[PDB]
RNA sequence: UAAAUCGAGAG
DNA sequence: TCATACGCCTCTCTGCTTATCGGTAG
DNA sequence: CTACCGATAAGCAGATCTCTCGATTGCGTATGA
């Protein structure tokens, strides 16, 4: 799948095919747009179909989109969610967001479908609420934590990552520590997940997940996060207006 | 202290004011002529990097090192054009590049036999490439009698 | 003006001394780390004349250099007192090269050289006569930060390198015979040099070039 | 496209039920992502949406010739007064509910009416597919052109990117 | 040929190609330079195009 | 049947034998490169599709590439990789000695 | 041209005209730059299309002429270089990285002692001779990468990477000991090596050409008085 | 190199002109060729594909084919494809004999 | 040009063309050093 | 079914 | 008188290459 | 004195991603009708 002009390697990868029986446009996920340098814009791009087993096995392995997470220009990552998934993550990972048991379970199953192979374990496992009484209340950071804990393969420790994001501590109030993203044993405990975590940002959560669990787990995490922030954005939509 | 021209031998006399050991020049040809090929490669890398740095774009030094080494592969300040291209074993690559007529006569006058090594020649003759998955063969272990 | 000329002469003398020491002949730190006062005391007349007749010397190889290159022989450094290059003045040194059986000779001229000498420098093989300029030796090029360290490789090391990388002599990166460091090292054609580049991503790493 | 250079291909025909209905029952016929605005700074679209909403509410036509409003007669205030008089939100927002979950959205959604033009670049004049069709004569390669059932071209850049991967069999 | 530095087909690399090209160019320039053919000492007519 | 072909065959085999690097002195990467893995998988898939015998349990699999990946996981691929050095010499590694990832 | 208006309250007619001027210049430059970079990228890739990493870890052209003995001097992939300096991150996820790498199964086909011994000897030699001038530093022990294959000898790492690892292990005194962490990171360096057959020349040409398409985004005009005023950007690349 | 032209319309290109420029034979017919089995269309987003797949329209899915050779394991799937035919996806368009 | 119509040789000296031919023959097999070492056989 | 020139466009 | 085949009918960059005016040895 | 060797002055030659549409195609002349 190629778009012109092909200025580098990433502008021509090999995608698996999903036959969507609706209309006549090539439908592309949202992470690839950063590498392909296209907008859904009237933009057009070719789709070549290799016709022998060597080319099949060599576009599935050497030219596949998973292997092109980092561009060779400087080693910086090139994939990641782009525009509204970032805002959805900023709103969901803020400590002002609490979810009941039903909302928590629905948000988890909306992206960790075990029938398609999204999660390794055959049973979706959840977390105890952050507020036991008066009534249970989870958190968006708990949503991220259990998403990671479900996609991450078992018999392996979590991600111990310490990073930062672009929103200063003064924006969240006084005495706040939301500028420092902290992962401990695979559980998100501080800071929000803005563009600096998933996207064209170095040493983020997705970059660390890639470097620890291989590129396939990073791709799965990217897809799952994009699906989760999509389902969260329908329930609590993001809007801009004249008052802003 | 920066100047607006290149002449090293003049500042060599002014050792009292100027430390002659750290005289680095923007120009590459003069550096090659007065300091050697390796200094030319170093200044090529530095000049090709400082333009990227000024634009806040990061390019790993392996790419620039490879470019400089390819540019000074004959001990001379070569370039990426037909005037610094004719020194190549494979002719089909140059003919595909440009001036197909001129490079054809220069290859047919001396009966230049080419071994189909560059990707351009292999593409012309329709052979499997030599870079990547084509840099080796594959054999089969047949258990006969 | 004579003070500046003497300073340039002393800098050229020190550069020649360092060049010979790098080439691999027995030169101690004496006569190399010679201060300007010592230079005026020894290589200067009652007025301050350069007296380049007295600064000519013969350099002998070290024991380690002899072991490395058995064919290496003695060298002679000649300073031209005549402002230009004279045919007879250069011919005297040229004939003395084989009169004393000198394998190598170094010539330092002031301004320019007659082009009959250019046809005459390769007249006594295998003895090599390498010519230099007084204004070109004011600053040692190898001392520059940009210039890496060049080490000539013996026949054994060159053969080992070629066998290890399965190369032909012509497939290595080339260094010009007129390169300023090639003249410094006195590299013959076919002699592989070793370069230790201070890479930005690997610190020290060794690269090889062949003189051709 | 709108009248402010906001391009975009239609993505999906969102069913009316899944469309986010408003308090009054109006389900918008076109959804534009809010992220398109910060980079292009087309605040004219924001002004036009609420101006048109006020015009449709009051049954009047609002003029929009440049340089009628100034820094003391801001159009946002001018049409927000009309919206408030009609009884809607002064900032053009509208209480909206998600059509899939039925619960009220987190914030007040910005709604209005804007003039929209359908461009002539339909997808029926841009899509091609070739398995095996007519070929050339002196090169035996597929012909050029969509109307001729011809193949697409992979150029020097595409070949370089195909060998940049190390993929030799893909190139072949 | 005996010690293995070159086979009977001849070794052809970039630097030997460059040296051969330079030698041939200099040979042509020297050929076109001097008249008065020294094999027999006779001037020859000058061609033009 | 001339000796003008026997001599050519003999010299060809002599040159090929002098080209081969003995197993005791090959000095390349013991790991299997990504290109080598991809080419091995593709060639094995081609052979399987062309009705070559298989050694793994075909647990309801129809993709020759998937069968090749399963064989590579079980290290039962009967293929030998001839890594080529720039001069022309080659070392005959096989998939068994080569270790993946 | 200094317009005091804003896109929320609108811009006056003269400010509108000036902003139209600026937008037109921006669009003209955007149109020009894309065509400008194409010839540079094409020439670079046409010349460098053949040079590739060989099985000696020395990169060279298609015919065989050597360009570099080691890719950048270290032969490590730029893509996999990302987390070779993050010693804190590697120490934190030691257990996950060890499960990923499995040093137990990477022993029967590896040599561990010779490269490590030579690396220690060379490191002590450089530390003893560090306070020496660049030209006077006579080479007695070449870098370990020169002799021992980094893809077959554990511990044959770069001088920069080894220096950084030793400095980190000395400054940061932490169940993981320094020995196991050093072994894990040496295995990480071994696995983070560029594979033979990489189209390094194509990669270099693309990585030098494509970033030049993002040129003139930052203008930084030479507003200084009597400055260098050296040519900048695509013209400088062309020269 | 041709000589002689007063007004003319277009000077017939020589065999050299057929191999020289960017539109010549080399740069237009071996350094890059038109390809069979390839499609092109407009792209539209889809956050419901697994970040590594492509949304192939059914119009493309009925024209682009792959030559799968029949085997013991492929017989059922390919028999079903042949029965479905060239119009009902998944299906087959040709059966290349031995 | 650069040819003689009378003796039917080049206008160069036979010794010079022989030296050039020897240099080119040496460069044919790749003896890039012996070609330069051949110049000092003026005697 | 072609081939060239010019004109209008999309990314 | 008058139609289709034959005969043509003026605002960018890098080198390389040739010719021509100065100089040195013999 | 004069030929070989250079050192400009001028001219010459070669350069400066894909895709979709539409339109168009010479005067000039000279003899058998
Ligand atoms: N001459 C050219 N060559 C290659 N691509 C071109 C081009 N002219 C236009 N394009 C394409 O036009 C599109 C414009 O996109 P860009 O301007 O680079 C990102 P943007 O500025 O953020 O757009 P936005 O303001 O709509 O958000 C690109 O996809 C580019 O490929
Ligand atoms: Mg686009
Ligand atoms: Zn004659």
């Amino acid at each position: 799948m190629n778009r012109q002009p092909t200025l580098h390697k990433a502008s021509m990868m090999g995608h698996k095919v999903r036959v969507l029986p609706n209309e006549k446009t090539l439908r592309l996920h949202y992470a690839n747009t950063g590498a392909y340098n296209a907008d859904f814009d009237g933009d057009e791009m070719n789709m070549h179909f290799p016709q022998n087993e060597n080319a099949r096995a060599e576009a599935l392995n050497l030219a596949n989109t998973d292997s092109q997470y980092l561009t060779p220009t400087s080693g910086s990552p090139v994939r990641g969610l782009i525009q509204d998934h970032i805002s959805a993550g900023v709103w969901l990972t803020s400590k002002d967001s609490f979810f009941t048991r039903e909302q928590y379970q629905q948000y988890i199953y909306g992206c960790i479908r075990p029938e398609d192979g999204h999660t390794t374990r055959s049973k979706i496992v959840t977390l105890p609420p952050t507020i036991f009484k008066p009534y249970p209340l989870w958190t968006g950071k708990q949503i991220i934590t259990t998403v990671l804990l479900n996609v991450t393969p078992p018999d392996m420790p979590g991600i111990n990552l310490i990073s930062k994001n672009k929103i200063k501590n003064e924006y969240w109030g006084k005495g706040s520590l939301e500028n420092e993203v902290l992962f401990k044993d695979g559980a998100l405990l501080c800071g929000i997940l803005d563009k600096s975590q998933y996207g064209a940002s170095k040493y983020g959560i997705v970059h660390s997940l890639h470097e620890v669990y291989g590129p396939e787990v990073a791709a799965k995490v990217l897809s799952v996060l994009g699906r989760l922030f999509t389902n969260y954005i329908t329930a609590t939509a993001f809007t801009c207006g004249m008052d802003d | 202290l920066v100047t607006e021209g290149v002449n090293f031998q003049a500042m060599w006399d002014q050792e009292a004011f100027i430390d002659v050991d750290g005289i680095t020049s923007n120009d590459v040809a003069a550096v090659l002529k007065t300091y050697g090929v390796e200094a030319a490669r170093n200044t090529i890398v530095n000049e090709i990097n400082n333009v990227f740095s000024r634009y806040a774009i990061s390019v790993s030094f392996r790419h620039l090192d490879l470019i400089a080494d390819m540019m000074t592969r004959q001990g001379t300040y070569l370039a990426f054009n037909r005037q610094g291209m004719e020194t190549s074993t494979s002719s089909f690559m140059k003919m595909s590049y440009e001036t197909t007529c001129q490079f054809l006569t220069k290859a047919v006058l001396d009966n230049e036999r080419e071994q189909l090594d560059s990707p351009s020649a292999r593409i012309v003759v329709g052979k499997l490439n030599n870079v990547g998955t084509g840099s080796f063969d594959v054999l089969a272990k047949v258990p006969n009698a | 003006e004579n003070e500046r000329n003497i300073s340039r002469l002393w800098r050229a003398f020190r550069t020649v001394k360092e060049m010979v020491k790098d080439r691999g002949y027995f030169i101690t730190q004496e006569e190399v780390e010679l201060p300007l006062e010592d230079f005026k005391a020894k290589y200067c007349d009652s007025m301050g004349r350069p007296q380049r007749k007295m600064m000519s010397f013969q350099a002998n190889p070290t024991e380690e250099s002899i072991s490395k290159f058995p064919d290496m022989g003695s060298l002679w450094v000649e300073f031209c007192d005549e402002p230009s290059v004279g045919v007879k003045t250069m011919k005297t040194f040229v004939i003395h090269i084989q009169e004393k059986n000198f394998q190598t000779g170094i010539f330092v001229y002031q301004n320019n050289i007659t082009p009959s000498a250019m046809k005459l420098v390769p007249s006594i093989p295998p003895a090599t006569i390498e010519t230099f300029n007084e204004a070109a030796l004011v600053v040692n090029i190898t001392h520059h930060e940009l210039v890496p360290k060049h080490i000539r490789l013996s026949s054994d090391e060159k053969r080992e390198l070629l066998k290890r990388y399965r190369l032909k002599e012509s497939q290595l990166p080339r260094i010009q015979r007129a390169d300023p460091v090639a003249l410094y090292l006195g590299l013959k054609r076919g002699e592989v040099v070793k370069i230790i580049r201070k890479s930005e991503t690997s610190g020290r790493y060794a690269s090889y070039r062949i003189c051709m | 496209s709108s009248r402010h250079g906001q391009k975009g291909v239609c993505s999906r025909k969102w069913p009316t039920i899944d469309m986010p209905f408003s308090e009054t029952g109006i389900q918008p016929d076109i959804i534009i992502n809010p992220h398109a605005f910060p980079s292009r700074m087309t605040i004219g679209m924001f002004v036009e949406s609420l101006a048109g909403k006020a015009g449709a509410l009051h049954g009047i036509a609002q003029d929009s010739t440049p340089w009628i409003f100034n820094e003391d007669d801001t159009p946002a205030d001018y049409f927000g007064e009309q919206l408030a008089k009609a009884g809607y939100n002064y900032h053009g927002n509208e209480p909206m509910y998600s059509g899939a979950t039925g619960e009220e959205l987190r914030a007040d959604i910005y709604v209005g009416v804007v003039y929209y033009q359908r461009l002539r670049h339909m997808v029926n004049d841009k899509f091609q597919v070739r398995s095996t069709g007519p070929v050339n004569s002196l090169t035996m390669q597929p012909v050029k052109g969509r109307k001729r059932h011809g193949g697409i071209r992979v150029g020097e850049m595409e070949r370089d990117a195909l060998i940049g991967h190390g993929t030799s069999f893909l190139l072949q | 040929l005996s010690d293995g530095r070159t086979t009977e087909r001849g070794s052809f690399t970039a630097t030997v190609n460059d040296e051969r090209k330079k030698l041939v160019h200099e040979f042509h320039k020297k050929l076109l330079s001097r008249g008065k053919c020294d094999n027999c000492g006779m001037f020859s007519p000058k061609f033009r195009k | 049947g001339p000796e003008d072909f026997q001599q050519h065959e003999q010299i060809r085999r002599k040159t090929l034998k002098e080209k081969a690097i003995p197993k005791d002195q090959r000095a390349t990467t013991p790991y299997m490169t990504k290109y080598e893995r991809a080419r091995i998988l593709g060639t094995r898939a081609l052979q399987i599709s062309m009705n070559a015998p298989v050694f793994v349990d075909l647990e309801g699999e129809t993709d020759p590439l998937r069968i090749a990946m399963k064989e590579l996981a079980e290290k039962k691929i009967p293929l030998v990789i001839r890594r080529y050095l720039p001069d022309g010499s080659f070392e005959d590694w096989s998939v068994e000695e080569l270790i993946v990832d | 041209g200094y317009v005091k208006g804003r896109f929320y309250s609108g811009i006056k007619p003269q400010e509108y005209y000036f902003h139209c001027m600026a937008g037109r210049e921006g669009l003209i430059d955007t149109a020009v730059k894309t065509s400008r970079s194409g010839y540079l990228q094409r020439c670079l890739t046409k010349q460098l299309e053949g040079v590739h990493v060989s099985y000696d870890n020395s990169i060279r052209d298609a015919d065989g002429t050597l360009v570099q003995f080691m890719y950048g001097g270290d032969a490590i992939d730029i893509t996999k270089e990302s987390h070779m300096t993050q010693f804190e991150f590697c120490l934190d996820n030691y257990y996950a990285l060890l499960k990923k790498y499995n040093p137990s199964a990477l022993i029967e086909h590896l040599d561990v002692e010779s490269a490590l011994k030579y690396s220690k000897k060379t490191l002590k030699y450089r530390k003893k001779h560090s306070k020496e001038p660049h030209y006077k530093q006579s080479v007695k022990y070449d870098p370990v990468l020169a002799k021992y294959n980094p893809a077959k000898y554990l511990g044959s790492v770069s001088e920069n990477f080894q220096d950084k690892l030793e400095s980190f292990l000395d400054k940061n005194s932490k169940g993981v000991n320094e020995k196991k962490f050093r072994a894990l990171m040496q295995l990480k360096y071994m696995r983070s090596l560029i594979n033979p057959g990489e189209a390094v020349g194509i990669i270099a040409s693309q990585s030098v050409g494509e970033p030049s398409t993002q040129m003139t985004l930052n203008t930084f005009h030479f507003a200084g008085h009597g400055a260098a005023n050296v040519t900048l950007g695509i013209p400088r690349l062309r020269e | 190199k041709a000589q002689g032209r007063t007004s003319g319309k277009v000077p017939i290109p020589g065999v050299k002109q057929a191999l020289e420029k960017k539109e010549g034979l080399f740069r237009k017919h071996m350094m890059g060729k038109r390809v069979n089995y390839a499609a092109r269309s407009v792209i539209s987003p889809d956050p419901n594909i697994e970040t590594n797949e492509i949304g192939v329209p059914p119009v493309f899915a009925v024209k682009l084919t792959y030559p799968e050779p029949v085997t013991a394991y492929n017989i059922a799937e390919l028999r079903q494809a042949v029965i479905n035919g060239p119009d009902k996806w998944p299906g087959a368009t040709q059966i290349q004999n031995e | 040009r650069a040819s003689c119509l009378f003796c039917h040789h080049f206008r160069l000296k036979s010794v010079e063309v022989h030296r050039y031919a020897c240099k080119l023959r040496l460069l044919q097999y790749g003896l890039i050093d012996e070609s330069y070492k051949l110049d000092e056989i003026t005697l």
